[PDB]
C-alpha cells in the first residue's frame, strides 16, 4: 500500500 | 494530537497464494492506501486466514530513508504492526508487509 | 477513529538510580496516567539520558489480563512502545515500563 | 563457596489474574523473601497453573544499579531464572519477576 | 550434485536512498535474476555502502508457496542469505530482500 | 502510570 | 530479483 | 520480593 | 563456479541418546566427513527422529579462526545449516552440529 | 540446600585460537571437571581476553539426556552460564562451551 | 568439562 | 564431522 503526508 | 486509524489485513489463499484484503473499521474493504492530515497512527490488525501460521514481521520499504513513516513497531505475537507517521515530511512512500510462515523458511511480503 | 497520543520517557539518573519524568505534546511534564474516552493508541518514546543503554522491552502489568489495554508494539531499536486500547473494558490499570540496559542483565522497571 | 537456594514460583488465576505463590525446598509456603549471609545463587522455577502460557523473560528492578543483585540468568525454554548474589555490597532490593503469556502480549510483573 | 553460485548484493546511497547493484564471480555487474538448471544453492553476500547498517533478515517473495526456492538460509551476522533451489518444480519467482539498518526501524526491501 | 478508560 | 528452474 | 544483603 | 553438496543429518535415540547418521544424495550412509576441491557449499538438512524437536542453532569449532569455513548460514525453522567454503585456506577443520531441543535447556552436540 | 560454585572461564588466543584455562574461586587454575555432592549450581563466568567478541550461547552435551544436568541458565550479555544439578541421578557428563564470536558466523566450543 | 554426581 | 580443503 500507500501512505500520503499532507502536515 | 492525532488520528489513531486501524486497518485489519486479511490474508486468504488463493491458487496456492497470498491474497492480501484490507478492511477498514466499518468493515468495507479498502484499497489499503491511506492519507495523513496530521501526526499519528496506523494500526495493521493480521486476519490470517491461509492457514500457513503468518506473522508480520516487519514492514518494509524501498525508499525507507523518505522519511513519510518514521517507525514501525510490532507485537510479540506478530498480529499486530503499527506505523508512526508524525507527518512533518511531506510525499508518498509505498511499503509491504513482510511476514513469516510456518510451512517454509521463504519471507511472505504484500504486493508492491 | 480515535486518538493518538505521544508521550515522552525521559530517564534521568539520581543517586545512581533511574527517574522517569513523562513529558506531553506541549513539553510540560505530566503525570504519566491517561484517560482513554475512545478507541486509540498511545505512543511511548524513550529520551534514555541516563549513559546507561536503555531500551524498552516491553510494557508490564500486574493485572495482565484485565483487558484495559488490549496489546503492545514495541520498536525494533527498543525507542517506542505503543499501547492499543480499543476502549471497550471500563476500569483502569496500572503498568510499568520494563527496559534492558547495557551496565548489567537486570531488567529495568519503572515505578509501579 | 556459597549457597545455592531453590523457590518454586507457583502461580495460579484468581479473579482471573495472576498470584504468585512461592514454596521453599521442604514445600512450605514462603513470603519469596531472602537473606544472603554470603556469595551465591537463588534460583527460581516457574509452576505455572494459569493455562496462560507464561515464561521468565526477566527480573526486574525499580533500582536496577543499587548493586545488591550482580546477575541475572535465564533458561531457553523461560522456566528457570537464577540471581547472582556475590554478597559484596550490603542493602536492600525489591524486584519483580517479568514473564511473557500466549493470551496476549503485555508482559506479566509479579507484585511490586 | 548441483551448482553453489556466488552473487555479491553492492548497496549504495543515490538521492538518500538504496541503490541495489549485483555482482558475479568475474566482477562483472549482472542484472540479479539466475537461471538454475540443476539442484544447488545460490549465496548472496552483502556489501554495505551506504554506512546505514544494513543486514539481511531475510528473502521475500509475493508468491512465497510456488515452491522454486526451497529454503532460505541466513547468517548470524546477516552479511549473507542463501537460498536453496532443489529444481523440482519448473517456472519463475521473483524475490526481494528483506533487511534492517540502523537509521531507523523500518525494513528495507530491494526493488520487486 | 496508570490507564483509565471510558468508552 | 528473478529466480528461473528447468529441472 | 525482596533480597536482603550481609557480607 | 562451484560444488553445491547436500547432506542429510538423520537423529535416532539409542540408549535415550542422541545418534547421527549422515546420508549422501543417492541414499548411501557417509561418515559424514567432506573434501572440498572448489568454492562451494554443504548443505545439512535435518531429519530428527527422535521425537525430542531437534533444531539445528548453528556449526561449531574447536578451531573456529582456521579459515577452511568462511561462514555458517541457518534456517529460521532450524531444518538447515549451510557451510560455505571459498576453498581458498588449505587444511582441515573438524566440527560439531550445535542444537535446541524441547526435552531440557540443555544443547546438543554432535560428536566431536 | 546446596553448593554454589564459582568457576571462570578465561579465554586466550595462542597460534590465531582459543585456549580455555579455568579458574577456581583462590585464583587457582583448576581442571575444569567438577564433583557435585549435593544439588545446587555451578556458575561459570566468561573472561574473554582473545578480543573475538565471545559470548556464551549455551552448554552442549552429546549425551544431553543423561539428566546428569537438569538445566542450563544464560545472561543476556552472555558474561554468566549457569547450569543446575539437582543430583539426583548418578553417573558423569562431558561437556563443552559453545560461544558465538563478533569475527565470524561460525560457533566456538571449548574443548570435547 | 566433566561433572560428576553424587548424590 | 571434517572438512578438507584442497583449493
Amino acid at each position: 500500500p500507500q501512505i500520503i503526508n499532507r502536515p | 494530537q492525532g488520528l489513531a486509524q486501524f486497518i485489519k489485513v486479511n490474508v486468504t489463499l488463493e491458487n496456492g497464494e497470498p491474497v492480501f484484503i484490507f478492511t477498514d473499521a466499518n468493515g468495507q474493504v479498502c484499497q489499503g492506501d491511506i492519507t495523513v492530515t496530521q501526526a499519528g497512527t496506523i494500526t495493521y490488525l493480521l486476519n490470517d486466514q491461509t492457514l500457513k501460521g503468518l506473522k508480520f514481521v516487519g514492514v518494509g520499504f524501498v525508499t525507507p530513508f523518505d522519511g513519510i513513516i518514521d517507525a514501525v513497531t510490532i507485537s510479540s505475537d506478530g498480529m499486530l504492526v503499527q506505523l508512526v507517521d508524525l507527518d512533518k515530511t511531506p510525499g508518498t512512500t509505498k511499503f509491504q508487509f513482510v511476514l513469516s510462515n510456518t510451512a517454509n523458511t521463504l519471507l511472505v511480503l504484500s504486493p508492491d
